[PDB]
């Protein structure tokens, strides 16, 4: 075998402790670059003029932040969607002032994570598995793309992408609510049903299986020793779990088929999160949450407030305060 | 793929109970503190620095300005029993908006 | 000292990842 | 920055005390007769 | 001791009338006939040593002078305050509705 | 003749026009005629900041810095009256144009110095008896340097001069005195000085070009700290016309 | 029109209130719209010179039709709610408007995304079926059982 | 008026003004109270008495607004100055003190009057020692607060303890798992008339 | 229950409605800075996890 | 509270004459105002120039007076600046400039009266909200 064949065999080998593969060939360097840049920046990067108004925001630990307040800060509004690699800057000091690290990190990360998805497909193929775990991973991946790439594209600037930090994430959410009324958007609502529902069904399934574990141990040992890795028989009694849950609600509201049950466990959070992502991705082009401001009016024409109008007052507070030095004209149009 | 994996089915399903159940319990504890206004509202070190240094800015201080907007703009209608009258000139607002 | 503490905890976490992956108890089919 | 002066030892003992508890239990399990 | 010059200026006639040397232009909308033609002429030819000097702006029609005469009781003049007149702020001071 | 699409993204838009090496002629001034500068352009090439010594009796020098705000630094499209004085000197009175740029430069070790690079309200004069503008002509004058931030600017805790809180609201019961300087915003207005050295003259077109040096104070953050002294050096271009 | 010198007007941040430079020096509009300086449209180009927006043309050459068009476009920005209330999220009901650009963009992002999902689904499945394990693992021939342990 | 009584009428002693990670005694916040400054009476240039709107416990910060005895707004501290109508400067607001350390005194300079109005949103006004403890000026809760918090939290956790041990008690027989010989008939619908009861086939 | 019992009255409990609940969330952000709270953060990790 | 004939009674001219609009006239006025005007004047403000609103007091201080049906109808025919000094048909919708503001092409005299009636009646209903902007939402 020639060197190229040998190389291919190693790359695609099923015997490596961590699978490499062709997607991995792109994934490994890209993720390494984003990770190393992120760590260095989070610790040591100087303040970044996020909104392009010569008002630098400090994100790093050494420059006055803790874990909660710290972030890698989005690139400058003056840059917009322009590509800003290191080599476009006159110097590293310039690169840092303008938020170059943010772009390096999000681009390497989105590429690497896309490749992580591909790699899940690939290993599934090498092992003779069915292929759709990667489809499940498309839901969180799409969500990352929405907040790091699609929202910036729609708004015209990477300065409006989600910051790489805890408090910065909260900032992104609050401004998003001011600008799009996301809580009143049905795709975010489906998202919430997706994650609340996912947590519910996680707990529910965990609890039902745990409840029907077949006795294999004594009281003085963990019941977990009753399962042995790779044993052929199922470790809990699905018939009993179904008898239970079926009587909790009614018979036909409970799954008796383990396959349908597990498909449901996959599909409910995945679909809901797909809609969460599509929410952000469509509010990116300013198709916003439902607007019922002054929808209810009395016989004379007096406005009768509903809870929607209280939401509106909250959103106004957010709107009038955000980026307090960046607007010169009355309408915030992106 | 990920470096680690479940090998015990019983532990796997127990963990599925543990994670969301414990999360919800933790949130409940925080809300009990909020019943008393015992908030995690501020970082004192942040506030001392920002008070002294008008060039010091983080996402933390940026979010507090948003909170202040919410309070002033929502309170009069959300808390009608207080009979708040906040004249236009006292409302917090950035440039133009 | 705060920065040192944060970065130390983070570093310990990464080390833990390393041991958890490469020095795990190997799964064995009985 | 004017941090709380007890924060360092609070964090240190928060990490050390339970970590050590776990290490003790693990090592004495390993040394039990196979 | 340190003083906010704007708050301070509010305690002078600037806080009571349209200050021909300082007030932002939108204020001329308060009274009939002043905006935008006369308002522009007045801001352009500022500052003025006394109110009546506004009648000396070159090019004024007789009607315009009469309108000004009718409105002198609503005008004042104080010292030019740099903080109010820099930034083209007399033409747009960042306030809309 | 270049178009916007020829220029866009190249960096050329931040450069002043040049005259070639042949342009060493003389532009005749008619004392019976009125003149204008139809376009004055200033392109800074070096920003130096005076170091701030500890002993306050050592000779402080101007040191080099790194520009971090990119090709956004030049003054241009400036016009104004060019008066012929009794003694034959000429005085440029600046009227309008893009006559300021905020600029941030970075000192060794990382300290950032924002300034409002400017020639606002410039009044600059030549020597007496200038019957022609030549490569021996120079202009010297002064200008105004207003606060780098204007009156609406809010600090990160929402405090300001013409708007904003007037106190440190996150510390409701702190003593006010030690915070006064941060709490009470002030608006700076100082003078700067500039020299223009003519190096080239096209007496046919009325165009001139040369080098400039200006000196002014940097940002003082609305009274929160002392400004630094700054020296700016670069090249200039001007078109002179009878008006 | 009110008399402002828009070239020299310094905004609150130090940047021009109306006009500023792009990172390569071009004269562009200020405020948040600094992000949009790559914009080109027939109502705006006549004010454009070699170095970007031209102050002389701005001072002398703006026509009524340009004012009209800019007013029209400013007040028909592609922002609006799902129930077609025009304007920002906090705007009151009155104007029935969501830009066709928004309808088209949003619909086609949704469709493109689900079509990527469909590509993954059918590509993975086609691979599995061509290889012969799209229905699951052969219990008597489980490939992982013939592989050496990872550790 | 006893100083102790006036001291109860101050929001710095309200237990609903603290923070979860603002640790220590109340004195570490506003300081060690030394003396009542006295009761502040605000008046405008027309001599009308004005009343500072008090801070409700909900608000970490609150604007400064003064009304007449009928709640009509008469003065304030504006945010935007450009269209201000109610500034202390425009309205000639003064403050005079009755009782306490400042008794008999009147102040007319806007900065001072404003400082006292800001304090007046907290109720009665006190002089504090902030140096002894290096107090940071941020409100902390009292032992009423801390006690309440700890006990509501612990009670709630002990609910879980109750559930857990009640479960272990009533289900002791199956806590290592369910009968390996569990017959499907016991969980199949309609087989037994009464659920889980073999004598009801 | 516990939350409004600690506050002035039942008025500040959540109202039973979709938009009403959204309002509850926004009230908690503005007045409590609830996203900053490590107990909420653990809640979020448990739900998303 | 009701939309009574009194609420619907507004000044016809500056000489003390009133006109009482019908409920249908009021509805037509709201419809036509949304159709031709709300894109800039939603809620009684002016998006392309917030210094000038549609409050009745503001209209009364305009030159010539615009706080009555005649004034408003004339404005819709031949709009001027606030001081009456320049005609602005070239940049503001009117019948005179129906050629460049095509939405004005179908507006009849009846329609203009309805729009004027809307502008005058709304603040009687909404008070400070009318012309108030986001502060009063
Ligand atoms: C809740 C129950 C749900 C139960 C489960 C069922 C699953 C599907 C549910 C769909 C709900 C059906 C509602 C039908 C009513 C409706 O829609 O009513 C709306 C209209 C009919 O109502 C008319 O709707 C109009 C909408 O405004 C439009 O027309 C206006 C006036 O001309 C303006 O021009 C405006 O700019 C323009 O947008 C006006 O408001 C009219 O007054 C009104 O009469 O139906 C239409 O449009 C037809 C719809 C066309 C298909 C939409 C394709 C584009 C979608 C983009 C997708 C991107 C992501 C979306 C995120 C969500
Ligand atoms: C897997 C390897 C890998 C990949 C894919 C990337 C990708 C990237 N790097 Mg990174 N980088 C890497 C490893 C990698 N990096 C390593 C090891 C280092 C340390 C030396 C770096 C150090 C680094 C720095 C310092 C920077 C980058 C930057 C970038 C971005 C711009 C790169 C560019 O302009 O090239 C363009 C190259 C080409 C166009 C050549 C392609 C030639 C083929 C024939 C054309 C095919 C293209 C077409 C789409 C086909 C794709 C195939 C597909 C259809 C299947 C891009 C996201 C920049 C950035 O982040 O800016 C914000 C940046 O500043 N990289
Ligand atoms: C990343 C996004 C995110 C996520 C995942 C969460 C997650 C959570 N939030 Mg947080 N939140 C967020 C962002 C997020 N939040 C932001 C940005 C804010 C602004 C500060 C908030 C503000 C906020 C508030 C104010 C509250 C939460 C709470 C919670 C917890 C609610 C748990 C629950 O399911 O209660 C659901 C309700 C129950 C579990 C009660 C029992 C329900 C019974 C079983 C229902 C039975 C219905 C019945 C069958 C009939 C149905 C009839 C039908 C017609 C409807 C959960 C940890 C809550 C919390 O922390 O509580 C302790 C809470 O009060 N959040
Ligand atoms: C390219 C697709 C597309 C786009 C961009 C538009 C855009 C528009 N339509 Mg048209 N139309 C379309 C397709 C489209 N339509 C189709 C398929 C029909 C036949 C039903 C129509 C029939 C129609 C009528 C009768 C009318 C319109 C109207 C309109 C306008 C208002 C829309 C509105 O208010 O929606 C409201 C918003 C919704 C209904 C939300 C839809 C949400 C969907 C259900 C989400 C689905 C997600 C995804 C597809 C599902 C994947 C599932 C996943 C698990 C895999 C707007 C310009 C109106 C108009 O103004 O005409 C002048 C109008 O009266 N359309
Ligand atoms: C019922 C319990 C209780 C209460 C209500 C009080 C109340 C008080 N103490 Mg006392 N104290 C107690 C028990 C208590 N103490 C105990 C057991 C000790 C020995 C350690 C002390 C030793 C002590 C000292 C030395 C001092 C006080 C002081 C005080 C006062 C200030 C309190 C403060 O700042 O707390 C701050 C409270 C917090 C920051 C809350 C901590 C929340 C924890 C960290 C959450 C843990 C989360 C957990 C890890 C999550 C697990 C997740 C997992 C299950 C998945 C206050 C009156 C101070 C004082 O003023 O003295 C005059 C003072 O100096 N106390
Ligand atoms: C004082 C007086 C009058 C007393 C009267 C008492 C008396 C005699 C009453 C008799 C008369 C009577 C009954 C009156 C009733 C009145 C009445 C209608 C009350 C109704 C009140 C009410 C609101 C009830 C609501 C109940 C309710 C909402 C139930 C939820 C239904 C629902 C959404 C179910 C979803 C189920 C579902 C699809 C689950 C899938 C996901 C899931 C759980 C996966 C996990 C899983 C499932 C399995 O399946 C198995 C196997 C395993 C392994 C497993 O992982
Ligand atoms: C055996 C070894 C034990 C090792 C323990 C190691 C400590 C780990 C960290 C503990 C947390 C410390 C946080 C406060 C940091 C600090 O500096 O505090 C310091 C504070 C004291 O506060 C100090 O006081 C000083 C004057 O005495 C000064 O004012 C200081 O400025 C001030 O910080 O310590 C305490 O108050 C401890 C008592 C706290 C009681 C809280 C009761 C409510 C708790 C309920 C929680 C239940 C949650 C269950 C959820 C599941
Ligand atoms: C009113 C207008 C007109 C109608 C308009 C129609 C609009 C489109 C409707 C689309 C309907 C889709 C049908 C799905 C069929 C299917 O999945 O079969 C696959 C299996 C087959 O069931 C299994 O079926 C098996 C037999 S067989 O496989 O079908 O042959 C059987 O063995 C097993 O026991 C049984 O459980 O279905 C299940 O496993 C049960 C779960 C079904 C739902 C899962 C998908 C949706 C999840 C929720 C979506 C997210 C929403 C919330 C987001 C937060
Ligand atoms: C492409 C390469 C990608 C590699 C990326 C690195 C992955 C790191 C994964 C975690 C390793 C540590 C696991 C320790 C713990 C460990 O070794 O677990 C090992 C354990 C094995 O379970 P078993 O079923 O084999 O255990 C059965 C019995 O032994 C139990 O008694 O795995 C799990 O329990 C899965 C659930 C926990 C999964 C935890 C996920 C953690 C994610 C990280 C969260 C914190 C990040 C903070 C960042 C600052
Ligand atoms: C934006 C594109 C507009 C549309 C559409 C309409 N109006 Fe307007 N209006 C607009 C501006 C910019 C101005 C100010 C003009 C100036 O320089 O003075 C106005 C002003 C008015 C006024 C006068 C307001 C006052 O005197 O206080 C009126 C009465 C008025 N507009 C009415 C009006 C009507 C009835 C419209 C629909 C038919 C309409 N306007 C459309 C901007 C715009
Ligand atoms: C291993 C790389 C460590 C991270 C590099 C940090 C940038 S280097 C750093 O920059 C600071 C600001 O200019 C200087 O004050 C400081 O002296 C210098 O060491
Ligand atoms: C110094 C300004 C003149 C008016 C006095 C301020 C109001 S009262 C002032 O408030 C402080 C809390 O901020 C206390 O620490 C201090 O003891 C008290 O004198
Ligand atoms: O950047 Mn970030 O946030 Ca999206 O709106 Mn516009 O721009 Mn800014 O304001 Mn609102
Ligand atoms: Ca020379
Ligand atoms: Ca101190
Ligand atoms: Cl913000
Ligand atoms: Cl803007
Ligand atoms: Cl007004």
């Amino acid at each position: 075998a020639n060197l190229w064949e040998r190389f291919c065999n190693w790359v695609t080998s099923t015997d490596n402790r961590l699978y490499v593969g062709w997607f991995g060939v792109i994934m490994i360097p890209t993720l390494l670059a984003a990770t190393i840049c992120f760590v260095i920046a989070f610790i040591a990067a100087p303040p970044v003029d996020i909104d392009g108004i010569r008002e630098p925001v400090s994100g790093s630990l050494l420059y006055g932040n803790n874990i909660i307040t710290g972030a890698v800060v989005p690139s400058s509004n003056a840059i917009g969607l322009h590509f800003y690699p290191i080599w476009e800057a006159a110097s590293l000091d310039e690169w840092l002032y303008n938020g170059g690290p943010y772009q390096l990190i999000i681009f390497h990360f989105l590429l690497g994570a896309s490749c992580y998805m591909g790699r899940q497909w690939e290993l599934s193929y090498r092992l003779g598995m069915r292929p759709w775990i990667c489809v499940a991973y498309s839901a969180p991946l799409a969500s990352a793309f929405a907040v790091f790439l699609i929202y910036p594209i729609g708004q015209g600037s990477f300065s409006d992408g989600m910051p790489l930090g805890i408090s910065g994430t909260f900032n992104f959410m609050i401004v998003f609510q001011a600008e799009h009324n996301i809580l009143m958007h049905p795709f975010h609502q489906l998202g919430v049903a997706g994650v609340f529902g996912g947590a519910l069904f996680c707990a529910m399934h965990g609890s039902l299986v745990t409840s029907s574990l077949i006795r294999e141990t004594t009281e003085t040992e963990s019941a977990n020793y009753g399962y042995k890795f790779g044993q052929e028989e199922e470790t809990y009694n699905i018939v009993a779990a179904h008898g239970y849950f079926g009587r909790l609600i009614f018979q036909y509201a409970s799954f008796n088929n383990s396959r349908s049950l597990h498909f449901f466990l996959a599909a409910w959070p995945v679909v809901g999160v797909w809609f969460a992502a599509l929410g952000i991705s469509t509010m990116a082009f300013n198709l916003n949450g439902f607007n019922f401001n002054h929808s209810v009016i009395d016989a004379k024409g007096n406005v009768i407030n509903t809870w929607a109008d209280i939401i509106n007052r909250a959103n106004l507070g957010m709107e009038v305060m955000h980026e307090r030095n960046a607007h010169n004209f009355p309408l915030d149009l992106a | 793929i990920f470096g680690i994996a479940f090998s015990n089915k019983r532990w796997l399903h127990f963990f599925m109970l543990f994670v969301p159940v414990t999360g919800l319990w933790m949130s409940a504890i925080g809300v009990v503190g909020l019943a008393l206004n015992l908030r995690s509202y501020d970082f004192i070190s942040q506030e001392i620095r920002a008070a002294e240094d008008p060039e010091f800015e983080t996402f933390y201080t940026k979010n507090l300005l948003l909170n202040e907007g919410i309070r002033a703009w929502m309170a009069p209608q959300d808390q009608p029993h207080e009979n708040f009258v906040f004249p236009e000139e006292v409302l917090p607002r950035g440039n133009a908006l | 000292m705060e920065t040192i503490t944060y970065v130390f905890i983070f570093a310990c976490i990464i080390a833990l990842f390393f041991f958890a992956i490469f020095f795990r108890e190997p799964p064995r089919i009985t | 920055m004017e941090v709380n002066q007890l924060g360092l030892i609070a964090t240190a003992l928060f990490v050390l005390v339970p970590s050590v508890f776990l290490i003790i239990l693990y090592v004495q399990t390993e040394s039990q007769q196979k | 001791e340190l003083v906010n010059v704007v708050d301070e200026k509010l305690g002078t006639a600037y806080g009571e009338k349209i200050d021909l040397n300082n007030t932002n232009i939108a204020a001329f909308i308060q009274y009939r006939g002043l905006y935008p033609t006369l308002a522009k002429l007045i801001v352009k030819n500022a500052p003025y040593e006394s109110v009546e000097d506004v009648l000396n702006i070159p090019g004024l029609t007789e009607r315009q002078k009469q309108i000004l005469r009718e409105n002198l009781e609503h005008f004042t003049v104080t010292e030019v305050e740099t903080a109010l007149v820099e930034g083209g702020d007399r033409y747009n001071n960042g306030l809309y509705k | 003749t270049l178009t916007y699409d020829d220029i866009v993204g190249t960096g050329l838009a931040n450069k002043c026009p040049t005259l070639d090496d042949t342009a060493r002629g003389a532009y005749p001034i008619d004392s019976s005629q009125t003149y204008r500068i139809a376009r004055l352009c200033l392109q800074p090439t070096t920003f130096l900041v005076k170091e701030e010594p500890k002993n306050k009796r050592q000779e402080a020098e101007f040191v080099p810095t790194k520009l971090v705000t990119r090709e956004t630094t030049s003054l241009d499209q400036i016009q104004g009256e060019l008066k012929v004085n009794s003694d034959g000197s000429l005085t440029f009175v600046e009227e309008d144009g893009i006559d300021f740029q905020p600029v941030t430069v970075q000192m060794a070790g990382g300290e950032r110095i924002p300034l409002l690079f400017t020639v606002k309200n410039l009044v600059a004069s030549t020597q007496p008896n200038v019957t022609s503008i030549t490569t021996s002509t120079d202009f010297k004058g002064e200008f105004n340097v207003p606060s780098y931030r204007t009156a609406n600017f809010l600090d990160p805790k929402g405090r300001g001069l013409a708007s904003g809180y007037d106190s440190a609201i996150a510390l409701p019961q702190a003593k006010e005195e030690e915070l006064a300087r941060a709490n009470v915003k002030r608006f700076s207005l100082t003078k700067g000085q500039i020299s223009l050295n003519v190096a080239k003259v096209d007496g046919r077109t009325g165009e001139i070009a040369g080098t400039f040096e200006s000196e002014q104070l940097s940002d003082d953050d609305m009274g929160a700290h002392e400004p630094h002294e700054v020296k700016i050096q670069g090249v200039f271009y001007a078109s002179i016309e009878p008006a | 029109k009110l008399g402002a010198n828009v070239g020299s007007a310094q905004g609150p941040t130090g940047l021009g209130k109306y006009l500023m430079r792009s990172p390569t020096g071009e004269i562009i509009f200020g405020g948040e719209t600094m992000r949009f300086w790559d914009f080109r449209g027939p109502w705006l180009e006549p004010l454009r010179g070699p170095n970007g927006l031209d102050l002389n043309k701005i001072k002398n050459d703006i026509q009524p039709w340009q004012e009209r068009r800019a007013a029209e476009y400013m007040t028909h920005a592609p922002l609006g709610s799902l129930n077609s209330v025009g304007g920002v999220a906090t705007e009151i009901n009155s104007v029935n408007f969501v830009s066709p650009r928004s309808w088209l963009a949003t619909s086609h992002f949704v469709l493109a995304f689900f079509f990527l999902v469909g590509h993954l689904w059918h590509a993975g499945r086609a691979r599995a079926a061509a290889a012969g394990f799209e229905k699951g693992i052969d219990r008597e021939s489980e490939p992982v059982l013939s592989m050496p342990s990872l550790d | 008026i006893p100083e102790k009584l006036a001291f109860y009428d101050y929001i710095g002693n309200n237990p609903a003004k603290g923070g979860l990670f603002r640790t220590g005694p109340m004195n570490k916040g506003d300081g060690i109270a030394q003396a009542w400054k006295g009761h502040a009476v605000f008046r405008n240039k027309e001599g009308e008495e004005l009343f500072v709107r008090r801070m409700p416990a909900f608000f970490e910060s609150f604007p400064v607004i003064l009304t007449d005895k009928n709640g009509v707004v008469k003065a304030d501290i504006p945010f935007r100055r450009a269209e201000s109508k109610y500034s202390f400067e425009q309205q000639g607001v003064t403050v005079s003190f009755y009782g306490g350390e400042l008794n008999g005194q009147t102040f007319t300079d806007p900065p001072t009057v404003k400082s006292y109005a800001r304090k007046a949103i907290f109720g009665e006004i006190f002089e504090f020692d902030t140096e002894t403890l290096n107090s940071d000026g941020i409100f902390r809760t009292s032992p009423r607060g801390w006690f309440t918090f700890a006990h509501a939290v612990f009670a709630l956790l002990f609910f879980f303890g109750h559930i857990w041990h009640g479960a272990r008690t009533l289900f002791r027989d199956v806590f290592s798992g369910i009968d390996p010989e569990l017959s499907p008939e016991q969980v199949e619908w309609g087989f037994y008339q009464k659920v889980g009861d073999v004598t009801t086939r | 229950l516990i939350y409004p019992l600690g506050q002035s009255s039942w008025f500040f409990a959540p109202s039973f409605g979709v938009a009403a609940i959204f309002r509850f969330l926004l009230f908690f952000q503005g007045f409590h800075n609830w996203t900053l709270n490590p107990f909420h953060m653990m809640g979020v990790a448990g739900v998303l996890g | 509270a009701e939309l009574t004939p009194e609420v619907l009674t507004v000044p016809l001219n500056s000489e003390g004459k009133t006109i009482t609009l019908t409920e249908k006239q009021y509805l037509e006025g709201k419809r036509l105002f949304q159709y031709a005007c709300a894109s800039c004047h939603v809620g009684g403000i002016t998006k392309t120039n917030p210094s000038l609103d549609l409050r009745t007091e503001t209209l009364a201080l305009a030159t010539p007076p615009r706080d009555n049906i005649e004034g408003l109808v004339d404005y819709m025919k031949n709009p001027t600046t606030y001081d009456g000094e320049q005609e602005i048909a070239e940049v503001h919708p009117s019948l005179r400039s129906a050629d460049i503001f095509p939405k004005m092409r179908n507006l009849t005299e009846k329609d203009l009266v309805a729009i004027a009636g809307h502008i005058l009646v709304e603040p009687k209903i909404l008070g400070d909200k009318w012309g108030g902007g986001k502060v009063y939402y």
